[PDB]
Protein backbone atom coordinates (compact mmCIF):
# COMPACT_ATOMS: atom_id res chain seq x y z
CA UNK A 1 0.00 0.00 0.00
CA UNK A 2 1.22 3.53 -0.93
CA UNK A 3 -0.31 6.93 -0.24
CA UNK A 4 -1.13 8.77 -3.52
CA UNK A 5 -0.52 11.92 -2.59
CA UNK A 6 -2.74 14.81 -3.82
CA UNK A 7 -3.61 18.68 -3.35
CA UNK A 8 -2.21 22.52 -3.53
CA UNK A 9 -3.35 26.04 -2.25
CA UNK A 10 -3.19 25.07 1.74
CA UNK A 11 -6.03 25.93 4.58
CA UNK A 12 -8.47 28.24 4.36
CA UNK A 13 -7.94 31.19 7.26
CA UNK A 14 -8.83 30.17 10.59
CA UNK A 15 -9.13 26.71 10.02
CA UNK A 16 -6.94 24.11 12.28
CA UNK A 17 -6.56 20.90 11.32
CA UNK A 18 -5.53 19.26 14.64
CA UNK A 19 -8.82 20.41 16.82
CA UNK A 20 -11.99 18.62 16.26
CA UNK A 21 -14.09 21.24 17.71
CA UNK A 22 -12.65 23.75 15.30
CA UNK A 23 -13.02 22.35 12.39
CA UNK A 24 -16.34 21.13 13.28
CA UNK A 25 -16.98 24.42 13.46
CA UNK A 26 -15.43 25.91 10.44
CA UNK A 27 -17.10 23.47 8.03
CA UNK A 28 -21.00 24.27 10.08
CA UNK B 1 -5.04 -3.32 16.48
CA UNK B 2 -4.25 0.81 16.13
CA UNK B 3 -7.32 3.46 15.14
CA UNK B 4 -7.09 6.59 13.68
CA UNK B 5 -8.67 9.61 13.87
CA UNK B 6 -9.95 12.20 10.61
CA UNK B 7 -6.90 14.40 11.01
CA UNK B 8 -4.17 11.16 10.60
CA UNK B 9 -5.67 10.43 6.93
CA UNK B 10 -6.15 13.92 6.16
CA UNK B 11 -2.45 14.99 6.54
CA UNK B 12 -1.45 11.78 5.02
CA UNK B 13 -3.68 12.70 1.95
CA UNK B 14 -2.53 16.50 1.48
CA UNK B 15 0.94 17.53 -0.39
CA UNK B 16 0.46 20.93 0.58
CA UNK B 17 0.27 20.83 4.51
CA UNK B 18 3.36 20.74 6.40
CA UNK B 19 3.06 17.72 8.34
CA UNK B 20 2.02 15.11 5.32
CA UNK B 21 5.85 14.03 5.28
CA UNK B 22 6.00 12.44 8.77
CA UNK B 23 1.81 11.62 8.09
CA UNK B 24 2.21 9.72 4.87
CA UNK B 25 5.37 7.91 6.32
CA UNK B 26 3.21 6.64 9.44
CA UNK B 27 -0.10 6.08 7.54
CA UNK B 28 1.75 3.49 4.70
CA UNK B 29 4.03 1.95 7.37
CA UNK B 30 0.55 1.52 9.64
CA UNK B 31 -1.29 0.08 6.62
CA UNK B 32 1.12 -2.59 5.80
CA UNK B 33 2.62 -3.68 9.26
CA UNK B 34 1.09 -6.71 10.89
CA UNK B 35 -1.14 -5.00 13.82
CA UNK B 36 -4.54 -4.27 12.23
CA UNK B 37 -4.81 -0.61 11.77
CA UNK B 38 -8.81 -0.18 12.26
CA UNK B 39 -10.46 2.20 10.50
CA UNK B 40 -14.10 3.59 11.68
CA UNK B 41 -16.79 3.91 8.92
CA UNK B 42 -17.06 7.98 10.70
CA UNK B 43 -13.45 8.61 10.71
CA UNK B 44 -13.42 7.38 6.63
CA UNK B 45 -16.32 9.43 5.63
CA UNK B 46 -15.03 12.56 8.19
CA UNK B 47 -11.67 12.22 5.90
CA UNK B 48 -13.55 12.45 2.49
CA UNK B 49 -16.13 15.71 4.53
CA UNK B 50 -12.74 17.18 5.20
CA UNK B 51 -11.03 17.04 1.97
CA UNK B 52 -13.81 18.06 -0.42
CA UNK B 53 -14.81 20.81 1.57
CA UNK B 54 -15.04 24.40 0.41
CA UNK B 55 -14.81 26.00 3.75
CA UNK B 56 -11.62 24.13 5.28
CA UNK B 57 -9.15 24.44 1.47
CA UNK B 58 -8.97 26.69 -0.78
CA UNK B 59 -8.76 23.92 -3.13
CA UNK B 60 -10.81 20.82 -2.72
CA UNK B 61 -9.79 17.51 -2.85
CA UNK B 62 -12.67 16.01 -5.61
CA UNK B 63 -15.00 13.43 -4.16
CA UNK B 64 -13.78 10.87 -6.79
CA UNK B 65 -10.17 11.31 -5.71
CA UNK B 66 -11.43 11.05 -2.27
CA UNK B 67 -13.35 7.65 -2.42
CA UNK B 68 -9.88 6.51 -4.59
CA UNK B 69 -7.90 7.19 -1.31
CA UNK B 70 -9.91 5.50 0.93
CA UNK B 71 -10.56 2.42 -1.27
CA UNK B 72 -6.90 2.41 -2.08
CA UNK B 73 -6.74 2.41 1.79
CA UNK B 74 -9.05 -0.45 2.71
CA UNK B 75 -7.39 -2.09 -0.15
CA UNK B 76 -4.08 -2.42 2.11
CA UNK B 77 -3.23 -5.77 4.01
CA UNK B 78 -3.34 -4.37 7.81
CA UNK B 79 -6.34 -1.84 7.32
CA UNK B 80 -10.07 -3.03 8.41
CA UNK B 81 -12.80 -1.21 8.31
CA UNK B 82 -14.67 -0.92 11.95
CA UNK B 83 -18.52 -0.33 12.34
CA UNK B 84 -19.99 0.48 15.66
CA UNK B 85 -20.14 -2.66 17.20
CA UNK B 86 -23.30 -3.46 19.97
CA UNK B 87 -20.81 -2.98 22.34
CA UNK B 88 -19.82 0.79 20.64
CA UNK B 89 -23.12 2.78 22.21
CA UNK B 90 -22.31 1.38 25.41
CA UNK B 91 -18.41 2.43 25.06
CA UNK B 92 -19.44 5.86 23.80
CA UNK B 93 -21.97 6.42 26.87
CA UNK B 94 -19.44 5.40 29.21
CA UNK B 95 -16.63 7.72 27.77
CA UNK B 96 -19.31 10.39 27.56
CA UNK B 97 -20.29 9.84 31.36
CA UNK B 98 -16.23 10.11 32.74
CA UNK B 99 -15.69 13.61 31.19
CA UNK B 100 -19.37 14.79 31.63
CA UNK B 101 -19.04 15.89 27.68
CA UNK B 102 -20.83 18.36 25.88
CA UNK B 103 -20.80 20.20 22.60
CA UNK B 104 -17.63 18.63 20.62
CA UNK B 105 -16.31 16.19 23.30
CA UNK B 106 -19.72 14.13 22.68
CA UNK B 107 -18.05 13.61 19.05
CA UNK B 108 -15.15 12.81 20.50
CA UNK B 109 -16.18 10.26 22.77
CA UNK B 110 -17.84 8.68 19.54
CA UNK B 111 -14.95 8.20 17.82
CA UNK B 112 -13.11 7.02 21.03
CA UNK B 113 -15.61 4.56 21.43
CA UNK B 114 -14.48 2.73 18.45
CA UNK B 115 -10.63 2.56 19.77
CA UNK B 116 -12.27 1.63 23.53
CA UNK B 117 -14.84 -1.23 21.92
CA UNK B 118 -11.50 -3.13 20.44
CA UNK B 119 -9.07 -2.78 23.41
CA UNK B 120 -6.98 -0.67 20.02
CA UNK B 121 -4.80 2.43 20.57
CA UNK B 122 -6.22 5.49 19.22
CA UNK B 123 -4.22 7.91 17.51
CA UNK B 124 -5.19 11.09 17.12
CA UNK B 125 -3.33 14.85 16.59
CA UNK B 126 -6.18 16.58 18.72
CA UNK B 127 -4.54 16.28 22.24
CA UNK B 128 -8.28 16.82 23.66
CA UNK B 129 -8.51 12.78 23.51
CA UNK B 130 -5.95 12.77 26.56
CA UNK B 131 -9.44 13.50 28.36
CA UNK B 132 -10.35 10.16 28.39
CA UNK B 133 -8.73 8.49 31.16
CA UNK B 134 -9.93 4.96 29.93
CA UNK B 135 -8.94 5.77 26.55
CA UNK B 136 -5.90 4.42 25.21
CA UNK B 137 -4.53 7.58 23.11
CA UNK B 138 -0.92 8.10 21.37
CA UNK B 139 0.25 11.16 19.44
CA UNK B 140 0.02 9.54 15.82
CA UNK B 141 3.97 10.45 15.77
CA UNK B 142 4.56 9.37 19.07
CA UNK C 1 -40.70 3.00 9.63
CA UNK C 2 -39.79 6.82 10.16
CA UNK C 3 -36.12 7.99 10.99
CA UNK C 4 -35.74 11.56 12.33
CA UNK C 5 -32.65 13.88 11.81
CA UNK C 6 -30.85 16.03 14.89
CA UNK C 7 -33.02 18.93 14.23
CA UNK C 8 -36.16 17.08 14.85
CA UNK C 9 -35.08 16.03 17.96
CA UNK C 10 -33.01 19.72 19.01
CA UNK C 11 -36.81 21.52 18.05
CA UNK C 12 -38.84 18.66 19.79
CA UNK C 13 -36.05 19.55 23.28
CA UNK C 14 -35.56 23.22 23.04
CA UNK C 15 -38.37 25.19 24.50
CA UNK C 16 -36.61 28.49 23.84
CA UNK C 17 -36.65 27.71 19.87
CA UNK C 18 -39.97 29.07 17.92
CA UNK C 19 -40.55 25.28 16.32
CA UNK C 20 -40.74 23.55 19.66
CA UNK C 21 -44.38 22.96 20.15
CA UNK C 22 -44.96 21.70 16.81
CA UNK C 23 -41.75 19.74 17.15
CA UNK C 24 -42.60 18.49 20.56
CA UNK C 25 -46.18 17.24 19.33
CA UNK C 26 -45.02 15.78 16.26
CA UNK C 27 -41.85 13.96 18.47
CA UNK C 28 -44.17 12.82 20.58
CA UNK C 29 -46.86 11.53 18.16
CA UNK C 30 -44.23 9.62 16.32
CA UNK C 31 -42.32 8.26 19.53
CA UNK C 32 -46.25 6.74 20.80
CA UNK C 33 -47.04 5.63 17.36
CA UNK C 34 -47.79 1.89 15.67
CA UNK C 35 -44.87 2.54 12.94
CA UNK C 36 -41.61 2.23 14.61
CA UNK C 37 -39.25 5.92 14.99
CA UNK C 38 -36.04 5.08 13.70
CA UNK C 39 -33.30 6.64 16.00
CA UNK C 40 -29.66 6.18 14.50
CA UNK C 41 -27.07 6.60 17.25
CA UNK C 42 -25.18 9.11 15.10
CA UNK C 43 -29.00 11.11 15.17
CA UNK C 44 -29.16 10.19 19.01
CA UNK C 45 -25.48 11.71 19.50
CA UNK C 46 -25.88 14.68 16.85
CA UNK C 47 -29.24 15.88 19.39
CA UNK C 48 -26.53 15.36 22.60
CA UNK C 49 -23.66 17.72 21.03
CA UNK C 50 -26.30 20.57 19.68
CA UNK C 51 -28.19 20.87 22.83
CA UNK C 52 -25.20 20.64 25.18
CA UNK C 53 -23.22 23.21 22.85
CA UNK C 54 -21.78 26.36 24.09
CA UNK C 55 -21.55 27.76 20.90
CA UNK C 56 -25.42 27.18 19.91
CA UNK C 57 -26.87 28.03 22.85
CA UNK C 58 -26.64 30.72 25.35
CA UNK C 59 -27.87 28.69 28.24
CA UNK C 60 -26.81 24.40 26.93
CA UNK C 61 -29.16 22.10 28.17
CA UNK C 62 -26.72 19.93 30.87
CA UNK C 63 -25.62 16.54 29.41
CA UNK C 64 -27.56 14.88 32.58
CA UNK C 65 -30.82 16.41 31.21
CA UNK C 66 -29.63 15.89 27.84
CA UNK C 67 -28.93 12.45 28.08
CA UNK C 68 -32.14 11.75 30.38
CA UNK C 69 -34.27 12.97 27.42
CA UNK C 70 -32.19 10.52 24.83
CA UNK C 71 -33.35 7.88 27.51
CA UNK C 72 -36.52 8.88 27.94
CA UNK C 73 -37.31 9.11 24.31
CA UNK C 74 -35.58 5.12 23.76
CA UNK C 75 -38.07 4.00 26.27
CA UNK C 76 -40.84 5.24 24.47
CA UNK C 77 -42.86 2.17 22.73
CA UNK C 78 -42.32 3.34 19.26
CA UNK C 79 -38.52 4.35 19.30
CA UNK C 80 -35.85 1.90 17.99
CA UNK C 81 -32.78 2.77 18.36
CA UNK C 82 -30.56 2.27 15.27
CA UNK C 83 -26.98 0.80 14.58
CA UNK C 84 -25.51 0.92 10.88
CA UNK C 85 -26.24 -2.72 9.55
CA UNK C 86 -24.39 -4.39 6.99
CA UNK C 87 -25.65 -2.07 3.95
CA UNK C 88 -25.29 0.83 5.60
CA UNK C 89 -21.84 1.60 4.04
CA UNK C 90 -22.62 0.64 0.18
CA UNK C 91 -26.12 2.61 1.09
CA UNK C 92 -23.90 5.74 1.87
CA UNK C 93 -21.30 5.36 -0.58
CA UNK C 94 -24.44 5.70 -3.39
CA UNK C 95 -26.28 7.92 -1.93
CA UNK C 96 -22.99 10.24 -2.11
CA UNK C 97 -22.24 9.11 -5.57
CA UNK C 98 -25.84 9.38 -6.59
CA UNK C 99 -25.11 13.64 -5.98
CA UNK C 100 -21.72 13.92 -6.27
CA UNK C 101 -21.42 14.46 -2.99
CA UNK C 102 -18.66 17.38 -1.00
CA UNK C 103 -18.07 18.78 2.49
CA UNK C 104 -21.59 18.88 4.37
CA UNK C 105 -23.29 16.51 1.67
CA UNK C 106 -20.90 13.31 2.95
CA UNK C 107 -22.73 13.90 6.85
CA UNK C 108 -25.77 13.88 4.99
CA UNK C 109 -25.42 11.22 2.52
CA UNK C 110 -24.24 8.86 5.98
CA UNK C 111 -27.23 9.80 7.86
CA UNK C 112 -29.59 9.51 4.90
CA UNK C 113 -27.89 6.03 4.30
CA UNK C 114 -29.98 5.28 7.75
CA UNK C 115 -33.11 5.83 5.88
CA UNK C 116 -31.87 3.74 2.67
CA UNK C 117 -30.88 0.94 4.41
CA UNK C 118 -33.98 0.43 6.79
CA UNK C 119 -36.13 1.43 3.36
CA UNK C 120 -37.68 4.31 5.74
CA UNK C 121 -38.94 7.42 5.36
CA UNK C 122 -36.39 10.10 6.54
CA UNK C 123 -37.44 13.12 7.70
CA UNK C 124 -35.85 16.66 8.30
CA UNK C 125 -36.38 20.31 8.05
CA UNK C 126 -33.76 20.38 5.65
CA UNK C 127 -35.22 20.61 2.29
CA UNK C 128 -31.61 19.98 0.59
CA UNK C 129 -32.50 16.12 1.14
CA UNK C 130 -34.80 16.44 -1.67
CA UNK C 131 -31.03 16.05 -3.78
CA UNK C 132 -31.39 12.18 -2.86
CA UNK C 133 -34.09 10.91 -4.89
CA UNK C 134 -32.90 7.30 -4.03
CA UNK C 135 -33.97 8.67 -0.62
CA UNK C 136 -37.75 8.99 0.98
CA UNK C 137 -37.83 11.96 2.37
CA UNK C 138 -40.48 14.41 4.00
CA UNK C 139 -40.34 17.99 6.07
CA UNK C 140 -41.26 16.96 9.52
CA UNK C 141 -43.98 19.12 9.52
CA UNK C 142 -46.10 17.82 6.36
Amino acid sequence: YRVQPSGKGGLRPGVDLSSNAALAEAMN
Amino acid sequence: MLCVDVNVLVYAHRADLREHADYRGLLERLANDDEPLGLPDSVLAGFIRVVTNRRVFTEPTSPQDAWQAVDALLAAPAAMRLRPGERHWMAFRQLASDVDANGNDIADAHLAAYALENNATWLSADRGFARFRRLRWRHPLD
